[PDB]
């Protein structure tokens, strides 16, 4: 998966 | 094989002085028989490897040799002895056990011990060890060797774990001989393991 | 506990698992700790088998912590760094006041500012807790409340602290999720590096009675930490990169020094 933090 | 014992013992003559000694770090211990060192004294900086035995010996050694008067049998009739070496005969015979009354020269006492027989062979002995600095030390073999024996059974033995306390007394108590690169068996006590000069280590931690 | 489902720790735990020198990773294993040998250099000495080995272990620690870092990601205990002394807080603005190079307060500001703004996850994914105590926008009251606490018995020196800030706020890519959380590891890592203890002469009576004892103690302190919760640490879960073989040293083998030291 991909982090939140990173959008 | 033994060129590599000889450059050994003569690196250490140049490379290691008395006052060096004092200055030295213990690391820890090797291998239970084994003392590391490391010795940083102006742009110098090397690590030694002593042996925690033959390094404990050369002291206990060394100190039986210079303090200790050795036990004598006061003789029933005293005996005489013809020399030439007259002058030579120093108070170093009555630490050897050898009182005498001064060719006229007059044996008072002769040493012994439970384990071994003295005679006039020991006396000449001692007479021809002065013909070969410091005199005070002096021994005649039969002493000597038994002092040898004191030392290696008195000594730390190897196998036995010891503290940075015990290690750095051990180590500092060889700035008090001379040149004790050997043991009394004539074993070695230390060796140079290696020089620190140019070690580039992690510093990326203080980098910007 | 969270388990981990990122994309970015997977392929930076894997490239770990890529550069492990098996050899290397046995001797540190099965090492039987000697002493420091240097302080300053930050030089071990370590028994494995018949040999005898000098160690950087700054160079140790550095993989070490990043290791536990990329296991314990996103799970971290943490270092209170807060006492009821409101006068010992940690300014992040005071910190970076150590930089000549940042000579206005808006370049301190400009690193503050980055830090600050990724303050959320710091705090969740490495117990890096920043606080503000007046207004919001006030970064010269921006302050260092927790750190993550990466071994237990361990707490670093806060002396690379200016560094770490400094490096977090120009050092890591901010951009990419992947250089990023590599980039906080390796800060988090390199601060956690045991500190380099500089050699202060003993033997020099023009040298202070108080700057003795205080080198005597940072000696002590190092000497202890290693032998009580470093090296057991790096003996029980160290894997040895392949880049680290520079950094081991073979110095000494039994085999050789029993050919020279002999029974008496
Ligand atoms: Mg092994
Ligand atoms: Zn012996
Ligand atoms: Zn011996």
């Amino acid at each position: 998966t991909r982090s939140k933090f990173f959008n | 094989e033994l060129e590599d014992f000889e450059q050994g013992e003569k690196y250490l003559t140049l490379t290691v002085s008395k006052n060096d000694f004092k200055k030295m770090e213990v690391v820890g211990q090797f291998n239970l028989g084994f003392i590391i060192v490391t010795r940083k004294v102006d742009n110098k900086y090397d690590l030694f490897i002593v042996d925690q035995h033959a390094s404990d010996e050369k002291y206990n050694f060394e100190t039986l040799q210079a303090v200790t008067v050795f036990k004598s049998q006061k003789l029933i009739i005293p005996q005489p002895v013809e020399l030439s070496e007259l002058v030579v005969l120093l108070p170093v015979f009555e630490k050897n056990g050898f009182k005498l009354k001064i060719s006229r020269v007059k044996l008072l006492s002769l040493p012994t011990s439970k384990q071994t027989l003295f005679d006039l062979g020991d006396f000449n002995e001692l007479i021809h060890l002065i013909k070969e600095l410091r005199r005070d030390n002096i021994r005649c073999s039969k002493i000597r060797s038994m002092f040898a024996m004191r030392a290696c059974r008195s000594s730390i033995m190897i196998g036995k774990p010891l503290n940075k306390k015990t290690m750095t007394r051990v180590v500092h108590n060889l700035s008090e001989l001379d040149k004790p690169w050997n043991c009394p068996h004539g074993r070695p006590t230390m060796r140079h393991l290696m020089e620190l000069r140019d070690w580039s280590s992690f510093s990326k931690d203080y980098e910007i | 506990r969270v388990n981990v489902n990122l994309t970015s720790i997977k392929k930076l735990r894997e490239k770990v698992d890529d550069s492990i020198h098996r050899e290397l990773t046995d001797i540190f294993a099965n090492l039987n700790y000697v002493g420091v040998v240097d302080e300053e250099r930050r030089l071990a000495a370590i028994q494995h088998d018949l040999k005898l080995f000098l160690i950087d272990y700054g160079s140790v620690c550095y993989e070490l912590f990043y290791q536990i870092g990329l296991t314990d990601f996103a799970n971290f205990g943490k270092i209170n760094l807060q006492s009821t002394n409101v006068s010992d807080d940690i300014v992040l603005y005071n910190l970076l006041s150590e930089f000549d190079e940042l000579n206005d307060d808006a370049s301190k500001e400009k690193i503050i500012s980055k830090i600050w703004d990724m303050s959320s996850m710091l705090n969740e994914y490495y117990s890096i807790e920043l606080v503000n105590d007046g207004l919001d926008n006030d970064l010269k009251s921006v302050k260092l409340k927790s750190l993550p606490l990466l071994l237990k018995g361990y707490i670093p020196s806060l002396v690379k602290l200016p560094f770490f800030i400094y490096r977090l706020g120009k050092e890591v890519d901010w951009e990419d999720e992947q250089e990023c959380l590599d980039g906080i590891l390796r800060e988090i890592a390199l601060l956690y590096i045991p500190d380099m203890v500089p050699k202060v002469d003993t033997s020099d009576a023009s040298l202070s009675e108080d700057e003795k004892a205080q080198f005597i103690n940072r000696k002590e302190h190092i000497s202890s930490l290693l032998e009580h919760v470093l090296f057991p640490c790096i003996k029980r879960r160290f894997l040895a990169p392949r880049h680290i073989l520079k950094d081991v040293v073979e110095i000494a083998n039994l085999p050789d020094l029993y050919k020279v030291f002999e029974r008496c």
